[PDB]
């Protein structure tokens, strides 16, 4: 089994590690690869490196940047990239074939659980809630739509829930996206008849964990 | 160097038919250095076959590959519910293991005309400076779909950042919202607001307009 | 008429662990508290024999293996031991008869930039028995597919060579092993001392 270390956030400029530990085969003759993959992207190859003699191949492009070490000791392996840049925000993955003793498996079957690494200057932000109320014009057909609107928070981990939970028939929420700000926003929504306004009482619950800030914004119809 | 291009980029099928893939190269690659890789929207790939004919641990007999020299194929003989992800070929017999481009497996069903709804700003975002506008798609089967914003009779452009739902269980229709994050100054020197939407599923464009005069 | 150790202890120059040379001495007259009483090596461990009670006993004929390991490697010289230096390189008998001495070699084997003359074996396919070389350097073959002579994935070549700094710590700091094995056969018992 492979276990990596948690997610990291930097400056750019900087440079960062990740260790990728390794247990539960024999180490000593399996081999490593790092692949990274950026949000909604395609698999990139980075390069691969032996652990038993601690040679390595890199591709072109990061071929100055990356840097692959092993250690012995704690069967662990390291791997640094510097002078990050904003794309290289992303999740990075290492595998490596199961050895259990002289013989090994022909292929990278296991792999880790990836590694989330974010590039930015931007400081962390705790989010603004604002209501998406309905109103007559949103109405169409007896259904109607509502839900709550976040913005300017800088972590990438938020939730939305309503009815402290409760309410989760066809609700929807929006993967975030990027502003030209560089703090993130999403929304959320959920479909209710038009029965429904005016009679229960509709509130979204968030939280923002880096923060530590948690809101439950109640929302009303548009007078 | 060596590049891999998977020819088939989407495919759509219903459970029971089934599907194949390409995965052709440009130079000679050797037969024992081939794989193909599984992976689902939030988890580590998956390996599924190696050494181009030979299956992994645990893997079910449905899936089953051949070929050799440019040409590599992927069968699974006959579709299954969890089967629905995206696969990756890599080799690995020279010294850069360039991946492929993949290919993406989604549920077929009937076509669904989409649900539009129009979002006017609240009153407490007016304080900040900015305005925000949504229109909103749902439940359309197609993935192609595109809205156009329009203000005062003009399309308004670099403010219409996109986001799209990932494909749900029961149902299998995609939701879209567009968020028109406009600054407070263009909001009162303009009257009229849209968002147009076409969609293979409905016969003729349909325009939804909202007017601030009944704020 | 004196055995030359002289000439084994102050060579210019030593083999590689996974090609040690071995000198049989016979026919002269021998001393080891000349030896004993350097006060500059390390390690002096006689496995069966008492160092100082040597000069009162008598042999057929000696051997005498030597070669440059790491400083944290030594521990692995001895009977019994287990590590992949006693499964690939050199590994002594369980009851192994003699001497097994080392001192540090700084000044002689390290230099600016590294030293890469000295090599070490990585892997091989079954366990050495004891007292053996192997100088082959055939490609490893760690799958189940031939390699047909190309490196790569699954294909690694057996030897690598040590790196030695002189800024480097003591424990990988280099060492100059010789480990003496006396033998005894119907013979006409030649060596041994006054
Ligand atoms: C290796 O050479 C050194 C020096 O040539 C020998 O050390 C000498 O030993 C004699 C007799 O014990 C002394 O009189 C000298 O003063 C020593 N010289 C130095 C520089 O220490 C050493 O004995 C030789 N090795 C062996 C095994 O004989």
């Amino acid at each position: 089994q492979l276990v990596q270390s948690g997610p990291e956030v930097k400056k750019p400029g900087t440079s960062v590690k990740v260790s990728c530990k390794a247990s539960g085969f024999t180490f000593y003759y399996s081999a490593v690869q790092w692949v990274r993959q950026a949000r909604g992207q395609r698999l990139e190859w980075l390069g691969w490196m032996a652990v038993g003699s601690g040679k390595a191949n890199y591709a072109q492009k990061f071929q100055e940047r990356l840097t692959l070490t092993r250690d012995m000791s704690t069967s662990t392996a390291y791997m640094e990239l510097s002078s990050l840049r904003s794309e290289d925000t992303a999740v990075y993955y290492c595998a490596a074939p199961n050895c259990t003793g002289g013989s090994c498996y022909d292929g990278f079957n296991l792999w880790g659980q990836g590694t989330v690494v974010t590039v930015s200057s931007a400081s962390t932000k705790g989010p603004s809630v604002f209501p998406l109320a309905p109103s007559s014009k949103s109405t169409s057909g007896g259904t109607a739509a509502l839900g709550c609107l976040v913005k300017d928070y800088f972590p990438e981990p938020v939730t939305v829930s309503w009815n402290s939970g409760a309410l989760t028939s066809g609700v929807h929420t929006f993967p975030a996206v990027l502003q030209s700000s560089g703090l993130y926003s999403l929304s959320s929504v959920v479909t209710v008849p038009s029965s429904s306004l005016g009679t229960q009482t509709y509130i979204c619950n968030v939280n923002h964990k880096p923060s530590n800030t948690k809101v439950d914004k109640k929302v009303e119809p548009k007078s | 160097e060596i590049v891999l291009t998977q020819s088939p980029g989407t495919l759509s099928l219903s459970p029971g038919d089934r599907a194949i893939l390409s995965c052709r190269a440009s130079q000679t690659v050797n037969s024992n250095y081939l794989a193909w890789y599984q992976q689902k929207p939030g988890q580590a790939p998956r390996l599924l076959i190696y050494g181009t004919s030979s299956r992994a641990t645990g893997i079910p007999d449905r899936f089953s590959g051949s070929g050799s020299g440019t040409d590599f194929t992927l069968t699974i003989s006959r579709l299954e519910p969890e089967d629905f992800a995206v696969y990756y070929c890599q080799q690995y017999g020279s010294s850069p293991w360039l991946f492929g481009q993949g290919t993406k497996v989604e549920i077929k069903r009937t076509v669904a005309a989409p649900s539009v709804f129009i979002f006017p700003p609240s009153d407490e975002q007016l304080k900040s400076g900015t305005a925000s506008v949504v229109c909103l798609l749902n439940n359309f089967y197609p993935r192609e779909a595109k809205v156009q914003w329009k203000v005062d009779n003009a399309l308004q452009s670099g403010n219409s950042q996109e986001s799209v739902t990932e494909q749900d269980s029961k149902d299998s229709t995609y939701s879209l919202s567009s968020t028109l994050t406009l600054s407070k100054a263009d909001y009162e020197k303009h009257k009229v607001y849209a968002c147009e939407v076409t969609h293979q599923g409905l016969s003729s464009p349909v325009t939804k307009s909202f007017n601030r005069g009944e704020c | 008429n004196l055995c030359p150790f002289g000439e084994v202890f102050n060579a210019t120059r030593f083999a590689s662990v996974y090609a040690w040379n071995r000198k049989r001495i016979s026919n002269c007259v021998a001393d080891y508290s000349v030896l004993y009483n350097s006060a500059s090596f390390s390690t002096f461990k006689c496995y069966g024999v008492s160092p100082t009670k040597l000069n009162d006993l008598c042999f057929t004929n000696v051997y005498a293996d030597s070669f440059v390991i790491r400083g944290d490697e030594v521990r692995q010289i001895a009977p019994g031991q287990t590590g992949k230096i006693a499964d690939y390189n050199y590994k002594l008998p369980d009851d192994f008869t003699g001497c097994v001495i080392a001192w540090n070699s700084n000044n002689l084997d390290s230099k600016v930039g590294g030293n890469y003359n000295y090599l070490y074996r990585l892997f091989r396919k079954s366990n050495l028995k004891p007292f053996e070389r192997d100088i082959s350097t055939e490609i490893y073959q760690a799958g189940s597919t031939p390699c047909n002579g190309v490196e790569g994935f699954n294909c690694y070549f057996p030897l690598q060579s040590y790196g030695f700094q002189p800024t480097n710590g003591v424990g990988y700091q280099p060492y100059r092993v010789v480990v003496l094995s006396f033998e005894l056969l119907h013979a006409p018992a030649t060596v041994c001392g006054p």
